[PDB]
RNA sequence: UGGGAGAGGGUGGUGGAAUUCCCGGAGUAGCGGUGAAAUGCGCAGAUACCGGGAGGAACGCCGAUGGCGAAGGCAGCCACCUGGUCCACCCGUGACGCUGAGGCGCGAAAGCGUGGGGAGCAAACCGGAUUAGAUACCCGGGUAGUCCACGCCCUAAACG
RNA sequence: CCGAGGGUAGGGCCCGUGACUGGGGCGAAGUCGUAACAAGGUAGCUGUACCGGAAGGUGCGGCUGGA
RNA sequence: CGGUGAUUGGCGCAGCCUGGUAGCGCACUUCGUUCGGGACGAAGGGGUCGGAGGUUCGAAUCCUCUAUCACCGACCA
RNA sequence: GAGCUAGCCCUGGCCAGGGUGAAGCUGGGGUGAGACCCAGUGGAGGCCCGAACCGGUGGGGGAUGCAAACCCCUCGGAUGA
RNA sequence: GAAUGCCGGCAUGAGUAACGAUAAAGAGGGUGAGAAUCCCUCUCGCCGUAAGCCCAAGGGUUCCUACGCAAUGGUCGUCAGCGUAGGGUUAGGCGGGACCUAAGGUGAAGCCGAAAGGCGUAGCCGAAGGGCAGCCGGUUAAUAUUCCGGCCCUUCCCGCAGGUGCGAUGGGGGGACGCUCUAGGCUAGGGGGACCGGAGCCAUGGACGAGCCCGGCCAGAAGCGCAGGGUGGGAGGUAGGCAAAUCCGCCUCCCAACAAGCUCUGCGUGGUGGGGAAGCCCGUACGGGUGACAACCCCCCGAAGCCAGGGAGCCAAGAAAAGCCUCUAAGCACAACCUGCGGGAACCCGUACCGCAAACCGACACAGGUGGGCGGGUGCAAGAGCACUCAGGCGCGCGGGAGAACCCUCGCCAAGGAACUCUGCAAGUUGGCCCCGUAACUUCGGGAGAAGGGGUGCUCCCUGGGGUGAUGAGCCCCGGGGAGCCGCAGUGAACAGGCUCUGGCGACUGUUUACCAAAAACACAGCUCUCUGCGAACUCGUAAGAGGAGGUAUAGGGAGCGACGCUUGCCCGGUGCCGGAAGGUCAAGGGGAGGGGUGCAAGCCCCGAACCGAAGCCCCGGUGAACGGCGGCCGUAACUAUAACGGUCCUAAGGUAGCGAAAUUCCUUGUCGGGUAAGUUCCGACCUGCACGAAAAGCGUAACGACCGGAGCGCUGUCUCGGCGAGGG
């Protein structure tokens, strides 16, 4: 349900904003175990590290429960689906019968006023959380922990999903969104279903100002530089890179793998 | 046009201030050289 | 009113045969391919065999001069939603009917846009043969496409 | 006031013309190859897409105007 | 003007740097196939090696100078 | 030494006045339901004209100058990067 | 005696340039030894969204008074922002601190680093941000929201009086927030008035008249009145808000659905307090008195300010903590807290003066720069624009003459209009508002203000809507029709687009070489390749640590291309990258065949070959939106010419599509065609592409541009070809 714009001015024939019909009438936020002060920063203690960051709108970090083992066997009522500026996907407010109010990463197909339970019993309906060893093979899933009792760190973007393909011993194999087959411990928790907001891929920013509103500063090409600043830089007009394409620090950027070969996690991966 | 000197008592006292010099080891050597030379104003006068 | 058949259409789910690939075991000096050959693959352990895993596409037998649909077209199975049609009863309305310039909708395959998927096949393209020459026919590879969702395209030996 | 007509400015249609270029037809008996008619030596035809000096080749689907 | 590369059968190239033997393909000619031509099959001819000189027993071959041909350069003003 | 200058963080302030009338709503039309078409409303925009503000295109002056970057005319952005 | 030598002094230019904006001065009277320059008076000019007031930063005596002119003042100077001396800055309510937290700094715990030092949860610091209790007048030569006058509030502390379980740095609520557009009612501010109060005045032809001129306010408790903001009230149950809670949160039925009611602001109105023009009379630089017992009334416009945390829409999703309320905990319930009253206590620092400028930054009394608030009136459609003008403040610290050339800044011109020139450079034409009317092309928005036209002043008559008033008068804002008048001319002055055709590049808004280059350079949405499964990849750092990110393949990093439309062909021989448990080579180490040195020997000490030995390289493949490249010579067709065709050599392969004398073409002004009288430029073609070419992208593209090139119309001192006038020199 992506929205289009009439070309009354340029950079509006292509400009594209997402659909907010799934957002129920909860435009402001909840408080006290809910937004924290987002520390805006483009750098570490001093110098810049990740270049071309800065500006952008001011944000408030909505704290998300990524560890749903705190409330095993405790039901929940979904009352709101809110916007999160710090995430590509949407969030869901959960009222507990216990009384606690938490935010979960809102998955696809979740509707307001739904019964959601986490734990090992936890029947297979969207939003429920389970250990990997109790989820049936072939079902899509997201918010997967990597190691047990460490937090959901896998497949939490917009539109993403992980698929389970089998169980080997205490571990299970997963079809990650990058196509990689990974052995994950069965005791890891994961919330079933896809995350939704899959139209995030289909957004066109339209103009340059939108990129600045998201905090993305302009990206300067290396060939548009001088040799002091970049290996591609220099030369009289429009040099055709004169060498293998590398980064500003000398390492090549065309097909050079840089994964640590002796990683201990290498005996748990199968595919690319 | 806009010249170089745009005074600020806060900036002057915080950068060239006595306490700021005693923080760094390099600033402590500055005053040692000013004491040895005999400067009347070990630090810039700020009010 | 009461029955009946059917690959009629849309959605969701699901089964196995077979191909390719991955893994393990076992096992050797060749395998593919043709009219004959060659490219190609293979002691870096192939083909052939067993076992396990992933993935996609199409449903053998039934099955045909069969069936359905207005046409294009529709074929594993299951469920839901749905159209058309046939028969009997002769129950009601009572001429309400036929065609149809426009318009509107539908419309094979190939093609386009966006995203996904891609086992096999396969334009273009690369080799190896043949020929005088081969941009082909034959062989080994191989990308779009073939598949899904949505929006376009309106063509044909759309033929009885 | 209206007013023939003259003037300014901008449109619509038609005709003549124009370097060059595309395709069409007719010509002297030219060059290159063999497409289709016989199973035309790869059955042929077709819509579409791509490629090739060229007829044309191939891919997807269709027709008997073939077995 | 500079540098360096080569002129070889009718045509397109090998043979040179390690001197004594000039070869390949197309072409041409004769015969064979066809009703004929092309294709195909069998045999055959074809080169003052751009000219001049010496270097040697001996030069397509080694070395100088002209003759064209090709390519590159001619910069800072 | 970032009191000039470049970037970023935190917190405040500024942008006179006019144009254009996007989406969406209400009513009418239209359909089987639509798509869609009319008005009226609506006030969107790295939207227009143009002051404050930020610039610094072209020309003239200035050249031991008012000035170690200026002045006059002209011109750009001016709700946004 | 020399070193563009160093230091100091004095010459030259030279009585020359200059005297710091062309906003402008003249006269009279004083003081004085000495007056263009000081004081006063009259006349004139300038600013008037300031060149006038009020804050902040900065400055530190510059403020006032008296006495002075050696130096400072671009002249003088009796003057001063200067010299000497004295005086002047008064706070519970203004601002900051005994209140709070953000970025950031610091930092017990803890981690790291040869040392010095570097991180760092909690805490603290950190302010125009949040919180907090004063308004109006009067006095000084100099201060006042500080002193005084009136009215009104805030904290504590001690007491009696009345109520309640009191009670924390702990829990909860709240504080609490974006951008744009806005509703209602107020206020600030302003306009008018036949109404009210006033010293006065009929000038020069006319006017004793609702005549002219000036002024008709401010603050103000507790109440009322009018707007508006916040919020439901009970009952159970309860595992969460890291102890406990009656609080909060979550369920469940009951009553409201309202602002009814509670509070909380804002505005009237309020006890009462204060102010009070113009003109005239004076004695000062500056003010005083009267005018006056002043009046202090009614309409209209009306905010961006108030009610404020208002309403609606939208995406880019919009601070923290304390004050405040509630809740309980230990402890305490002879305490304590809440309400009311009374008495008492209420500290440190700043307060002068400049403050778009002669007091700040520019070495200067420098045409520069500098944050926030008020900023009136009239007219021009509106407006902070433009012209003039209130309040207020200035004539810019050298003048007087003359009326050369020439320079700057202006005005005008016959006839011709670009013939000037690199180019219409510059200057000129156009210019606002209302109404007609507007092409190719197109992404259907645009192009558009296309282009090109007509109207534009004043008087009279008729007539339609609103707003405020009651549906009416009046006041205000919009129209319409008709009849006339004048001038050369009616946005009568000032502010205010020249237009069009065509091409190149770039899609565009935008950014950049402060201080010669704003562009076709950069950036930009979008496309592609590649890396990265999280303690990620990458970056800073020796480390710790941090960014990435409190993100997770729709995400993050690197690279190139640069909207969009159509596309992006062949070569993996070399290089880069990717994939290959075979093989060759390969260091340390293992390994000891064997040999050597000493010993009388047990021994000790050296080398030392096979053989086992990683990555890397060699080797095998793959890979172009990776580094990169994409041929030569002969002949051949019914006239020449040409070559669809063929032969041959070589490469890893031999430039496909689409363009092409171009931002690329040397020969070259290639050759045709068009614009011209004439075109080395421009545009359309041919291709003989020295030396286009597909993501260092190719070909197109509506719109867009202080970009570049060509042409035409209008207009002109650009030119023939100059002339005259004005002012500053
Ligand atoms: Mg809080
Ligand atoms: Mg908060
Ligand atoms: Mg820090
Ligand atoms: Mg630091
Ligand atoms: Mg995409
Ligand atoms: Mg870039
Ligand atoms: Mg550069
Ligand atoms: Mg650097
Ligand atoms: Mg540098
Ligand atoms: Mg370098
Ligand atoms: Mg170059
Ligand atoms: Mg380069
Ligand atoms: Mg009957
Ligand atoms: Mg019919
Ligand atoms: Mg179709
Ligand atoms: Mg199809
Ligand atoms: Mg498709
Ligand atoms: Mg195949
Ligand atoms: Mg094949
Ligand atoms: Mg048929
Ligand atoms: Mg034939
Ligand atoms: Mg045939
Ligand atoms: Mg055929
Ligand atoms: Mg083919
Ligand atoms: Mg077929
Ligand atoms: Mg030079
Ligand atoms: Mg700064
Ligand atoms: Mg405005
Ligand atoms: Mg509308
Ligand atoms: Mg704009
Ligand atoms: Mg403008
Ligand atoms: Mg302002
Ligand atoms: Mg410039
Ligand atoms: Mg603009
Ligand atoms: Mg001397
Ligand atoms: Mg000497
Ligand atoms: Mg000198
Ligand atoms: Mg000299
Ligand atoms: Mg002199
Ligand atoms: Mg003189
Ligand atoms: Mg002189
Ligand atoms: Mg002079
Ligand atoms: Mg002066
Ligand atoms: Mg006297
Ligand atoms: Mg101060
Ligand atoms: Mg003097
Ligand atoms: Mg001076
Ligand atoms: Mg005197
Ligand atoms: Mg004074
Ligand atoms: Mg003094
Ligand atoms: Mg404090
Ligand atoms: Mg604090
Ligand atoms: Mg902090
Ligand atoms: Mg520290
Ligand atoms: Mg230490
Ligand atoms: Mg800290
Ligand atoms: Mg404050
Ligand atoms: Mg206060
Ligand atoms: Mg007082
Ligand atoms: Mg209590
Ligand atoms: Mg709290
Ligand atoms: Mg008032
Ligand atoms: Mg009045
Ligand atoms: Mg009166
Ligand atoms: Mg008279
Ligand atoms: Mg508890
Ligand atoms: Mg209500
Ligand atoms: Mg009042
Ligand atoms: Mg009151
Ligand atoms: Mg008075
Ligand atoms: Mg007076
Ligand atoms: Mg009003
Ligand atoms: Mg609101
Ligand atoms: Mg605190
Ligand atoms: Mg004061
Ligand atoms: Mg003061
Ligand atoms: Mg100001
Ligand atoms: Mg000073
Ligand atoms: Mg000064
Ligand atoms: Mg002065
Ligand atoms: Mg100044
Ligand atoms: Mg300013
Ligand atoms: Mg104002
Ligand atoms: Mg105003
Ligand atoms: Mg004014
Ligand atoms: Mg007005
Ligand atoms: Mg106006
Ligand atoms: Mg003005
Ligand atoms: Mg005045
Ligand atoms: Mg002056
Ligand atoms: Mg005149
Ligand atoms: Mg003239
Ligand atoms: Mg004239
Ligand atoms: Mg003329
Ligand atoms: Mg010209
Ligand atoms: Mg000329
Ligand atoms: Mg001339
Ligand atoms: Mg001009
Ligand atoms: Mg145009
Ligand atoms: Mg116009
Ligand atoms: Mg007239
Ligand atoms: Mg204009
Ligand atoms: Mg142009
Ligand atoms: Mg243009
Ligand atoms: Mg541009
Ligand atoms: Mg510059
Ligand atoms: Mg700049
Ligand atoms: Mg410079
Ligand atoms: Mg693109
Ligand atoms: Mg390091
Ligand atoms: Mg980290
Ligand atoms: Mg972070
Ligand atoms: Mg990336
Ligand atoms: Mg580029
Ligand atoms: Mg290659
Ligand atoms: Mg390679
Ligand atoms: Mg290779
Ligand atoms: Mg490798
Ligand atoms: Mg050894
Ligand atoms: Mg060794
Ligand atoms: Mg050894
Ligand atoms: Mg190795
Ligand atoms: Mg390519
Ligand atoms: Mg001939
Ligand atoms: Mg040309
Ligand atoms: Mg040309
Ligand atoms: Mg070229
Ligand atoms: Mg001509
Ligand atoms: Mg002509
Ligand atoms: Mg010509
Ligand atoms: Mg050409
Ligand atoms: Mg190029
Ligand atoms: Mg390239
Ligand atoms: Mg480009
Ligand atoms: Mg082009
Ligand atoms: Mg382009
Ligand atoms: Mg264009
Ligand atoms: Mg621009
Ligand atoms: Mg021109
Ligand atoms: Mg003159
Ligand atoms: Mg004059």
């Amino acid at each position: 349900a992506v929205k289009k714009f009439k070309p009354y001015t340029p950079s509006r024939r292509f400009m594209t904003v997402a659909d907010f019909s799934e957002i129920t009438k909860t435009e402001p936020e909840k408080s006290l175990v809910k937004p924290l002060k987002k520390t805006g920063g483009r750098n570490n203690q001093g110098r810049i590290t990740v270049r071309f960051r800065g500006g952008g709108h001011k944000r408030l970090y909505r704290i998300i429960d990524f560890k749903r083992w705190d409330k095993v066997g405790i039901p929940a009522k979904v009352a709101a689906i809110e916007y999160d500026p710090n995430r590509s996907a949407r969030i869901a407010l959960l009222h507990y019968v216990d009384g606690e109010k938490r935010y979960i990463i809102a998955p696809d197909g979740l509707q307001v006023g739904q019964q959601v339970v986490a734990g090992p019993d936890a029947p297979i309906q969207v939003g429920n959380a389970l250990p990997l060893r109790f989820i049936p093979v072939g079902t899509v899933v997201h918010a997967v922990e990597l190691e047990p009792k460490k937090g959901a760190k896998l497949a939490r973007a917009a539109g993403t999903s992980a698929q389970i393909q089998g169980r080997e011993g205490d571990y299970v194999i997963l079809r990650l969104p990058s196509g990689e087959l990974r052995k994950v411990h069965g005791e890891c928790y994961a919330t079933v279903g896809a995350v939704g907001n899959a139209d995030h891929k289909n957004i066109v920013l339209g103009k340059a100002g939108r990129s600045r509103w998201l905090g993305r500063r302009p990206h300067v090409r290396g060939a548009a530089m001088n040799p002091v600043d970049h290996p591609h830089g220099g030369g009289e007009g429009r040099a055709p890179r004169g060498r293998p394409p590398a980064s500003p620090w000398g390492w090549q950027t065309k097909g050079l793998k840089t994964r640590k070969r002796r990683k201990p996690s290498s005996r748990f991966i199968i595919a690319r | 046009m806009k010249r170089t000197w745009q005074p600020n008592r806060r900036k002057r006292a915080k950068t060239h201030g006595f306490r700021a010099r005693m923080r760094t080891p390099g600033g402590r050597k500055v005053l040692k050289r000013r004491r040895q030379k005999g400067r009347w104003r070990l630090t810039p006068a700020v009010r």
